């Protein structure tokens, strides 16, 4: 999945 | 080989020694806010997410209160125990 | 509220 | 770096809910406490959870329907889930008669004490007490 | 409009409640080596929490003791990450 | 915003408690390889961008001395706190080469309401010890 | 290995 600051 | 231990995950209310707070026309203040995240990003956040959400909410959003001084205005911070050994989302 |  | 979801079963839910204790216990009703049950109902539903409610359950009962699940077979489940909302203290959660360590709840999930969930996780919320102390916040 | 003196906390356990924890006098504990490790390669680009969970995983996955002693052989080693952190947190911009 | 605020002039103190030798009188041995763990501990943090500081073969009350007067420092620059505790241990306690300390009255210095400047910040707290006698066998 |  995508997990970004 | 696998610790028999791995991939558990405890998602209490409260801190250890503490007492967890429950609202008696709202239910418990955990529960809600576990809840009302759940309802909201359960389905596209990581479970670490989604708990840390609640902790901020049970520690922000909510206040004890009680005709008692000595239980008037109180907080609770839940507490997350991650033996976990990957991401995990419900969904995909 | 309570105490659980 | 993502526990594999590809199953044809999210996973069962188990969701206690002890709102009436035995005089004995000395603990009172947990009034919402069904408010919190039908709530996490439906979102671990939603979720995809195979989701079952029990009510006031005694330890025993507890400790058997953990164990029940843990012999079950989890060969096409994502993972597993329970729910714990009653009474509690320092490692223990109340049953309608008394007190039992959360520890034998849950060890029978253990990897060498449930094979269908290995490397699949294993989750327990749990909304009780784990002792008498309060946090006075500050600013 | 008050915070809990017990939030944003979070204790990373080498092992969990009740277990010992491995270490290796020539390479050093497990747990330690696992997160180092970890830290070099995503310390300034991964949050806390995968950071940590990533290293339960090196640690379960890549660690199994060698003793003379058969009771101390080939035996397994999970940490414990407690959080009480509101947010998520991330070391770097 | 999810993010705890990282935007201060540093990121913060990392203090390491690096306990190898221990007192006969403890019964315990020492924990050999322990200096290698305290070194790249050491780089590693540095390498974070947080101030390191390393103490070694700490007595019990230099533990408990040590933590505390950190808490009372003046953390408003920092986004954070980090302390890494290398030692031996049973559950819930931490061994200097004095004897056994509760992790928790070592941490408590840094509640919300004993350490205001850290209060809405991140406290870290990286523990290699034990917490008992149990073995996990593993399984498969 | 040792135990710590």
């Amino acid at each position: 999945q995508g997990h970004g600051e | 080989k696998i610790p028999v231990e791995a991939d558990f995950l405890f998602a209490y209310s409260t801190v250890p020694g503490y007492y967890s707070w429950r609202s008696p026309g709202r239910g418990s203040w955990f529960v809600q806010a576990l809840c009302s995240i759940l309802e909201e990003h359960g389905k596209d956040l990581e479970i670490m997410q989604i708990l840390t959400r609640v902790n901020d909410r049970v520690a922000r959003h909510f206040e004890s209160q009680s005709d008692d001084p000595h239980f008037h205005e109180k907080k609770q911070i839940p507490c997350v125990v991650s033996m976990l050994t990957k991401e995990l989302y419900f969904s995909q | 509220d309570n105490l659980x | 770096y993502q526990y594999n979801m590809n199953f044809e079963k999210l996973g069962k839910c188990i969701i206690i809910n002890n709102k009436n204790f035995d005089k004995v216990t000395g603990m009172g009703v947990r009034n919402g406490t069904d408010k919190d049950a039908e709530a996490l109902f439906k979102c671990f539903r939603s979720l995809g959870f195979d989701v079952i409610v029990y009510n006031d359950c005694s330890c025993a009962k507890m400790q058997d329907l953990l164990k029940k699940a843990s012999e079950e077979d989890h060969t096409n489940a994502a993972c597993f889930a329970c729910i714990l909302l009653s009474h509690g203290e320092e490692n223990v959660i109340y049953g309608k008669d008394g007190v039992t360590p959360i520890k034998d709840l849950t060890a029978h999930f253990r990897g060498d004490r449930c094979k269908t969930l290995l490397e699949k996780p294993k989750l327990f919320f749990i909304q009780a007490c784990r002792g008498t102390e309060l946090d006075d916040g500050i600013q």
